[PDB]
RNA sequence: UAAGGUGAUAUGAACCGUUAUAACCGGCGAUUUCCGAAUGGGGAAACCCAGUGUGUUUCGACACACUAUCAUUAACUGAAUCCAUAGGUUAAUGAGGCGAACCGGGGGAACUGAAACAUCUAAGUACCCCGAGGAAAAGAAAUCAACCGAGAUUCCCCCAGUAGCGGCGAGCGAACGGGGAGCAGCCCAGAGCCUGAAUCAGUGUGUGUGUUAGUGGAAGCGUCUGGAAAGGCGCGCGAUACAGGGUGACAGCCCCGUACACAAAAAUGCACAUGCUGUGAGCUCGAUGAGUAGGGCGGGACACGUGGUAUCCUGUCUGAAUAUGGGGGGACCAUCCUCCAAGGCUAAAUACUCCUGACUGACCGAUAGUGAACCAGUACCGUGAGGGAAAGGCGAAAAGAAC
């Protein structure tokens, strides 16, 4: 089963800024995320064919790894690993930290 | 072909091995005559593949014999 | 000089098109040498 | 009786010419695409059971397909059927 | 459309091509170039369940 | 000795199998340190190698 | 089975949504244009052009079903010729073409080795053609043996570089017998008694055994160094799992993978039980292997160059007996032993790897390893068959061109 996808919040392990839930903008079949209020990228980007503009760049938020980023465990503000199919009833995630989801 | 169809036969391999006793190549060709007959388990006349001391063997095994064993290797007549 | 070859393709296709190769028995063993090598030109002569 | 409704895969979509969409596109000529497999044979009847109306004139070509594009290996355009039509009135869907 | 019809014979789902379909099947060739319909959903209903009958008339000349 | 399931593991600890008397290789007795063959093991081993 | 998706490069309108067939994927079906086996018939490959059968005139031939060929079997049609046959036709059954290797047959070399060359050898090998099963092929004693016994075949280790052949040279090399892997046996040359019993086959179904589409699978943090940790410090947590790929420096605890546990509406390899449908066991009395065997002439193959040449085969000659009979025991004679030829089926140990699944390297790392890790059997060379290149790894991230 997949893990991230684009519903919940990540708490980075990567070589980027850390302590804040990073929000899942997008995700990407590169095996990527976009997560907003965790890093900016520059980018001023190619000029219009006509003809004279003022300066300013784009300044967007920074894709990374799907593998190395950790969900948000909604108890004691850290990231926790999850485990998949529960072992009584419904197909739900086990959510093994604690057995809660949300 | 060289095929005699009644005794079977088929040209074979043979060495010269004459004087001065060269390895050369001399072979052995079998004989095939053909022949026309009556053979009364027909209302027509026949003409069979047949050859030399062959027609020998239709004495031994009967006409009606050899005409069935020829139907066996696939005859035309 | 001539270097031995004319423009013509007509004089090609007759030989060493899919119809002149495939009909004989030597023509239908290029084709298959041709496809064993994974050679794209299998014939062309059009 | 006779014939089934089948036949009735004639014409496709109109393209643009000089001859056409200057001053005749909804008047006199229009320039169209034709499918693979179509007739000219009955075209004259084909058309006046699909779109209900009559030609006068139709000259069916296919120029010269282009092959320069995108290369890497250049992509070709094929031969494929253009009709100069004399359907004098305009239709749009 | 169905695909299958137990002993419900096909010989007179025929009909569904050279009739009930008719004068709205493939319409939208030589009267529309654009693309631009509006309705992609219609241009995914009207392919597809046109093949389940005949898929259907596989058994048609039974009777 | 040798169990009816408890025959294989530890392995991934690194350093390390589980054997039996039957067979017993020199490269386990030099291979490794202090090797935790019993009491009754030494008995064994001496009416397998005579 | 999941929320992003209508393939991708490529976005987006519109719409399906985010449960009820959004999207994707597996079993087993429906299909699969035109050229190609190619198969109505024909051509300058994808084009043109016909026939029989079914239905019909909204009215210059549609649109569905079928038509190539060999043999076998079945049914039409049909001369000289009365019957008959030859000729003219249709259809089902098996084949057809493309493979990789294994496998049965047909034709069949020469460089070479003999420091030359003719016999010998290269070799029934190559090559070209054909056939055919999942294996082929082999086999159920006229076999071997040695006066004692074995009791169908196949392969492996031996027997043995021995017995032996040979310009006696170069080469070539048994057979008995032994160790092992392995081992149900059976039908015809006809027709009775009495039955459908032995032993199978096809498909269905049940059951076992294997492989499946698919789902689960244990643990960690902060601080420090730095661009950033998988490393240091503080020490904890887990392990059938610290193989492998890694990832921003060296990860068991981040991800994929691994050791492990489950699962299949249903398919399919193997073996039994069993229904249906073909098959049909025993005993008795007949029938009992003939242009064959024995033996000449000339050769081939057998280790064996015809020799003391049996054996196996036969162009050619001669040609039986058929149980006071007949083969063999490496010429021949005698005795004795040992078998009963001239008819088929057939276990398993064995061969190979297109292919499926698991998996590995004291092997190579882009002048290597395949010619090819990449729009490479492409560019390119040649009339052509055929021959055939140059080309790999930014960074953590385009953050990559505002003004």
């Amino acid at each position: 089963a997949a893990k991230i996808r684009r519903d919940d919040e990540v708490i980075v392990l990567t070589g980027k800024d850390k302590g804040k839930r990073g929000k899942v903008k997008n995700v990407l079949s590169s095996g990527k995320v976009i997560v907003e209020g965790i890093n900016l990228v520059k980018k001023h980007q190619k000029p219009v064919p006509a003809l004279n503009q003022p300066g300013g760049i784009v300044e967007k938020e920074a894709a990374i790894q799907v593998s190395n980023v950790a969900i948000f465990n909604a108890a004691t503000g850290k990231a926790d690993r999850v485990g998949f199919r529960f072992e009584d009833g419904k197909k739900v995630r086990f959510f093994k930290s604690n057995s809660e989801t949300i | 072909s060289r095929v005699c169809q009644v005794t079977g036969k088929r040209p074979v391999t043979g060495n010269n091995r004459s004087h001065a006793l060269n390895a050369t190549k001399r072979r052995f060709l079998p004989n095939l005559h053909s022949h026309r007959f009556w053979v009364e388990s027909e209302k027509r006349f026949v003409t069979l593949r047949v050859s030399a001391k062959g027609m020998r063997v239709i004495d031994k095994k009967g006409i009606d014999t050899v005409l069935a064993e020829l139907r066996a290797r696939g005859e035309k007549y | 000089m001539k270097r031995t070859f004319q423009p013509s393709v007509l004089k090609r296709n007759r030989s060493h098109g899919f119809r002149a190769r495939m009909a004989t028995k030597n023509g239908r063993q290029v084709l298959a040498r041709r496809r064993a090598k994974g050679r794209a030109r299998l014939t062309v002569s059009k | 009786m006779i014939r089934e409704e089948r036949l009735l895969k004639v014409l496709r979509a109109p393209h643009v010419s000089e001859k056409a969409s200057t001053a005749m596109e909804k008047s006199n000529t229009i320039v169209l695409k034709v499918a693979k497999d179509a007739t000219k044979a009955e075209i004259k009847a084909a058309v006046q059971k699909l779109f209900e109306v009559e030609v006068e004139v139709v000259n069916t070509l296919v120029v010269k397909g282009k092959v320069k594009r995108h290369g890497q290996r250049i992509g070709r355009r094929s031969d494929w059927k253009k009709a100069y039509v004399t359907l004098k009135e305009g239709q749009n869907l | 459309m169905k695909a299958k019809e137990l002993r419900e014979k096909s010989v007179e789902e025929l009909n569904t091509e050279l009739l009930n379909l008719l004068r709205e099947q493939f319409n939208l060739r030589m009267q529309a170039a654009s693309g631009q319909l509006q309705q992609s959903h219609l241009l995914k209903q009207v392919r597809r369940d046109v093949a389940r009958v005949k898929t259907l008339l596989n058994e048609k000349a039974g009777a | 000795e040798l169990d009816e399931n408890l025959f294989l593991a530890a392995r991934n600890l690194h350093k390390v199998d589980v054997r039996d008397a039957t067979g017993i290789d020199p490269v386990s007795l030099i291979a490794f340190d202090k090797v935790v063959m019993t009491a009754d093991a030494v008995k064994q081993v001496e009416e397998m190698l005579a």
